[PDB]
């Protein structure tokens, strides 16, 4: 099922972006 | 012929009217970027490698997406704040000395001769060869004549119409191809049976074909391949091609020249977003039509026997690259096939116009002023035109090398050549932009060492040659087995290490010469030492572009995951 793995990729990329913005707002 | 004649009349009229009679909005900038990148070379290469390998090649274009936003978010502020017209001028300002600037300009020019112009000329040549049934060299001559006519008349608003025409033509082609095969599920349910019925090879050199690569690859559907077993491994994609695309977008003169004309930083960012969204599209619009051509015409595309391949294309290793031209020759209706060739010529013309302008602003400005500090404007324009003519003839002369390389397919040749010489420039630019410690000679020696190692690994490639399963190339496995993107990563890392080693062991550069020329000091209000703009964005538009960039990244990652 391509759609489920695409959604998983979206979720992991969203977590990555959230972490990146969190460290950006923490370390300025 | 009527459609082609009408399009030529439109081009001549537009050029004549333009001849007779820095604040660009986001959409014209994005269209200019897309038209500068996308050309006949991209279509031919993607279709050919999709016919040969599969969708993995399309993952290259999708990796050109991410870097663009970096280009729009990391290196564009430095380029605008430094007031650098070109890329070598930036390193002239930051490092100093006329040796690094001159050499980097020359290396960029060579990367142009065997990465941009030659491939586009060969792609137009194969288009005319498939459509008009001519010889390859005669097709090159015809393409040279028509491109000279186009440059004389058309020359340079136009970006938007060029992109719209290209996208419309490609969308029409994919629409008529998917129903020809039966749809997306039609292509995916019948691709693996595209094996040809001709595996004889009457020449006693190989006899019966090994029956290993005439069939489509078992992992052709998957976008991500095995790290060592599969061709185009995912380490060689995600890390291998980011380095090359850094040079392509964030460091090459073509993209920055087409990008420095934005109205402001926000407009540049929005244009980058539009270019990335348009970069989602060319996967569906190129790689899948190549599989269409493979399915409908397997014997004429997936040939492996040297005799039939020489009959079809003139090359015994290739003929996978005629996937796209043949497709528009037969699949499209009889009344059509003029609009498709018009679209292909439009993409080629946009790419060549951008390349010619960038080569002129590189050689005519950097080298000529370094040699002739003061000259007339007419002399400068004449130098630019002569440089364009010379660069075109040099690429035409280099085209026979492009004819047969990297297994007979063109886009793999582009990736291989660009994986050998770009990573030095990528490492030098990254170190200059993010490492203040680097000096002029610290970067120069690392750059020249990277060039030497790249040339040492590159000379066997066009010396021994390349071949398919029928006749594999005779070269050591140690110096050939490693993928060109793996070698790109390794050379990038060793060049970075060499540059850092030379810099930390030699006299540094004072900070007073390093204002607004480094990403860590974009907002510094102090004065510069003159070793030889004014970016701003209101919060509302900045946050709007930030959120739409996040959404665009989400879409790109979704399509990455969806195709494994
Ligand atoms: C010629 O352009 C092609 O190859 C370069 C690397 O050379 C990629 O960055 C780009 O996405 C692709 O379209």
């Amino acid at each position: 099922q391509p759609w489920m793995q695409g959604l998983i990729a979206v979720a992991v990329f969203l977590v990555l972006v959230a972490i990146a913005f969190a460290v950006n707002h923490f370390w300025c | 012929i009527l459609v082609i004649a009408a399009y030529f009349l439109l081009v001549i009229g537009v050029g004549l009217w333009s001849m007779c009679r820095r604040s660009m909005v986001w959409w014209p900038v994005g269209a200019s970027l897309f038209a500068s990148n996308i050309g006949s070379g991209h279509f031919v290469g993607l279709a050919g490698t999709g016919a040969a390998s599969g969708l993995a090649v399309a993952g290259f274009e999708w990796n050109a997406l991410f870097v663009v936003l970096l280009l729009g978010w990391l290196f564009a502020p430095v380029y605008l704040t430094a007031g650098v017209i070109t890329m070598p001028q930036y390193l002239r300002k930051r490092f100093g000395g006329r040796r690094i600037r001159l050499y980097l300009s020359v290396l960029s020019l060579f990367l142009y001769i065997f990465t941009k112009i030659s491939v586009d000329m060969f792609s137009g040549a194969v288009f005319i060869q498939q459509a008009l049934g001519w010889n390859i060299y005669a097709s090159v001559i015809a393409l040279l004549g028509i491109t000279m006519i186009y440059t004389v008349t058309g020359g340079l608003y136009t970006d938007t119409v060029q992109t719209f025409v290209i996208l419309g033509g490609a969308c029409i082609l994919m629409g008529y191809a998917f129903h020809e095969v039966g749809g997306y599920s039609g292509l995916f349910d019948k691709y693996l049976g595209a094996a040809t019925s001709l595996t004889v090879s009457e020449d006693p050199a190989v006899g019966n074909i090994s029956s290993f690569c005439y069939r489509p690859r078992p992992d052709s559907y998957h976008l991500l391949r095995h790290p060592v077993t599969g061709d185009l491994p995912w380490p060689a994609l995600l890390l291998g091609l980011t380095i090359v695309s850094g040079w392509y977008w964030c460091s090459d003169q073509v993209i920055v020249q087409r990008c420095l004309a934005g109205k402001s930083l926000t407009h540049i960012k929005a244009g980058c977003i539009l270019c990335g969204y348009l970069k989602l599209t060319p996967m569906f619009l190129m790689v899948m039509p190549g599989m269409i051509s493979r399915i409908l015409y397997p014997d004429e595309v997936a040939c492996v026997v040297p005799e039939v391949c020489r009959r079809v294309c003139g090359t015994e290793v290739g003929c996978s690259n005629i996937a796209y031209p043949r497709l528009v020759v037969k699949l499209m209706p009889n009344g059509l096939r003029g609009l498709m060739l018009a679209v292909m010529l439009a993409a080629l013309m946009s790419s060549l116009a951008s390349i010619f302008n960038s080569s002129s602003t590189l050689f005519t400005m950097d080298i000529y002023t370094r040699l002739r500090p003061r000259a007339g404007d007419r002399e400068l324009l004449l130098v630019g035109r002569l440089w364009v003519v010379f660069i075109v003839v040099v690429s035409v002369a280099w085209l026979p090398v492009v004819q047969a390389a990297q297994g007979g397919q063109l886009f793999d040749y582009i990736q291989a050549v660009s994986s050998y010489l770009a990573p030095p420039v990528s490492a030098v630019f990254v170190l200059a932009l993010f490492v203040p410690r680097v000096n002029e000679q610290g970067a120069f020696w690392g750059l020249i060492g990277g060039l030497l190692m790249g040339l040492a690994r590159l000379i066997p490639e066009f010396s021994f040659g390349s071949g398919s399963c029928v006749q594999p190339s005779a070269c050591p496995a140690f110096l050939c087995g490693v993928h060109y993107l793996y070698f790109a990563i390794v050379l990038f890392f060793c060049s970075g290490l060499l540059t850092l080693t030379v810099s930390l062991c030699t006299a540094p550069i004072p900070r007073k010469h390093l204002h607004r020329l480094v990403f860590s000091l974009r907002h510094s209000k102090e004065e510069r030492e003159d070793l030889d703009e004014d970016i701003s964005e209101d919060p509302s538009w900045a946050r709007v572009v930030n959120l739409n960039a996040l959404l665009m990244m989400a879409v790109a990652v979704f399509l990455w995951g969806f195709y494994a």
